């Protein structure tokens, strides 16, 4: 579906700016502005996951999401994504959260550990959407 | 409920109309939402709406989902009928429409915790 | 209270983290990292603007807002502020809605007439709760 | 028949007071108790008409209403109203649902300035009798 | 739920503006502005209970009421209210029909004190849900 | 159909030295699509918020909005349309016939004094 | 019925009422209180009539009148009372009109021609009702 | 006019009533007596429901379901005091039992007492 196909491509778009800008990571820590621009680009890969989520869930009548937390679980028990990545997914909204509303607070090695090594749960979530 | 009569007099009345949701009971009042391209001048609606009543013989709400609030634009999508327009504008509406709700419940949930005790 | 001072403190720090960021506009426009920034440090003061508001309806119960905006429009009716203040943070929010819904069609000349021109809004409606 | 001149009555009292209380739309924008007094007088008027209508539908065995918007719609089909006032005192009949409140306060306004010579022309083609 | 949220609000809203307006009594009797404000707003009351009656009635499947007093009875027979709290909701659908004078508000001033605690017992028994 | 007799019972039971009961609304002359309409006569006067909560308890037995009208307080204009269109359910003919000509006759001395107010509003 | 016989009763004790208050007539058209009880016994006579007039309107389904003329009206137009007769009475409830709520304006002739000629009137309509 | 002709009539039937209801030795004995002060208390009555008719047509304030409402609606719209409203009313009554069917300890205790509110009245409307 044309919706699914723009998502996939915001998310596409996001992970390579995240990319792009953490470089080698050796000024991340130090400079608010990077800090901003991989935050934000974050925040608009679970966005375009969520709305995936949301329009899946809407036009299979599988249920209607309460919050975007359980828009990821509903597809998880009808078996549309596997459980693990259901949850990541889940934590990645959560860290999104802190780190957009409450940022003083926001663990950046987090948010590095998740620029390293959490980016591919965001291109799972579009392998599995996309080989349906 | 004759829906085409629904459809035509909001067809006749309604520039650049994209979506007809029927909605409510009847999916008192027939409840139903539109969205065009541009929001609808608040007493031409009301206007429209009961000319409307008056072809239906009932009462009749209708509602423009441009202006309209993000809680009853999700009821819109939650139990709305579809009856014009396509199905892309429809599944556009509706991740905007359920988006917005969830990001709605976060801001406010502690005022509607708060109000029922 | 306690809330209430971290969040106006919040949107004093967003607002001069956009001011840096902006400086004289130059290569603003041409570097999508800025964009970032500054787009990321306005839905924070949008944000945290809708917090205080919320919080306010909250204690005082003005009622049950049915969408983002409405969160300024009860404390019109209650007349805790402004209605042209009112308008102007519903303009906000409704830019929030557009940057964060719609990563692309946003027009940036609007995110930098209002970098320019309305940032100002947020601190009347930070200059208005203070003393209540 | 004292049925029909006690609602003339008080749809000219309820005209009078939403005259006297809306006044030139001053303060009646912020003021809860004065758009509740024009609402609640407007729906009085509306209410009179309708039993005015049902009256005369019966009195004159043109049909039994199967509507508030029914009843004035046997009178139009006799004649005994015009189309016009018919359709402007059946979008009245919409007016008891809004009171069950601030972008329907201009339809509220709007009918106060320009629909309340609509009950008038009602009442006075209904004294030819 | 939404709409069962709105209007506990509704009822809570209009419950307070009875309360301010109607005040030690006093001047009540003898303002018609109070008055209608006060009647519109116990009628804006009933029909919010009315609508969460139905809208129980429907998600719980406990059949579909005939009237508006059928809404409180479907309530009751399935023991999700009390059959006195039934009696008294019913009471109030009475109120529509006295906006449409003096004879009635010692009926109002009734209500007012006696009746208003109706209203919060059934919206704490909804909210417990 | 209307259910007259539980009417007439559930008057009966609440209100003391009843005398006349009447249906007089658009029930009376042929249950039109509404109000019903019932009149009564006691040897006092009723309290007025008994009254309306009787009323209340016969709209919740007949599933139907009631008005209750007492006649020993109604207006001589509202007496005039119950015994010209009303329809006697109880009481004897003869509480039935003294109502009747008591109301009849202060009706064409109301008329005799209120037809130039009539004749103003209505012209 | 009782309510005729009451009436009835009613409109032959105000009658003897009027006679005897107005024996000669030497001084009744000087000292207006014989006449305050003539006009006060007259229009007993002609109330106690447009009773049976009403009473009867509404038993026999005729209509209700709304005026005590519309009264006697209806029951001539059924052929119940002799209709100068309806007359004599109509025009004897507008002569007690004159006679309570304009007294200045009371030819006060008619009185005595009312008490001479038409006081009998009343006395047609009670054994027309028997 | 019609105000002022009323208000007349008024004056000379009260002072009818007191020329003929002397000491009250004979009231309760000779009826002819108790004739003319009931028809001329009744004349004062009629007087006062037209006077307030008048009013109430000429300023639109209602249209009266009993002869008590003229005065009612008088009283609503602050015309008369509603404790003069109320006694009027109670004459209205009174003069109610006398044409539709009187204990007469009742006209005795308005006599002595009551008249001073048809008197109340008149010098209240003619004040405006």
């Amino acid at each position: 579906n044309d919706i699914i196909i723009n998502k996939i491509a915001t998310i596409k778009r996001c992970i390579k700016r995240i990319q792009q800008v953490y470089g080698d990571g050796s000024q991340f820590k130090q400079d608010f502005t990077l800090q901003d621009s991989v935050i934000l680009n974050l925040q608009r890969c679970c966005e375009a996951c969520i709305d995936i989520a949301n329009h899946i869930n809407r036009q299979q009548q599988l249920g209607i999401p309460q919050s975007s937390r359980d828009s990821f679980t509903l597809l998880a028990q009808n078996n549309l994504i596997t459980q693990p990545l259901s949850d990541n997914l889940k934590k990645m909204v959560g860290l999104r959260n802190i780190a957009v509303h409450d940022a003083q607070e926001l663990n950046l090695d987090i948010v590095v550990h998740v620029v390293q090594h959490h980016l591919e749960d965001f291109e799972q979530f579009i392998d599995v959407i996309k080989a349906e | 409920l004759n829906e085409n009569k629904i459809i035509k007099l909001l067809r006749d009345n309604i520039p650049k109309l994209q979506l007809i949701y029927l909605f409510g009971s009847y999916s008192s009042d027939i409840d139903i939402a539109v969205l065009a391209a541009d929001t609808l001048d608040n007493i031409a609606r009301w206007e429209l709406a009961q000319k409307l009543a008056s072809a239906l013989d009932s009462d009749v709400d209708l509602v423009d989902l441009r202006s309209a609030s993000t809680v009853l634009c999700q009821q819109v999508v939650t139990q709305g009928k579809q009856l014009w327009g396509t199905q892309q504008d429809d599944e556009l509406f509706a991740v905007k429409t359920i988006s917005m709700y969830q990001h709605l419940q976060a801001e406010r949930q502690a005022i509607i915790d708060d109000v029922m005790a």
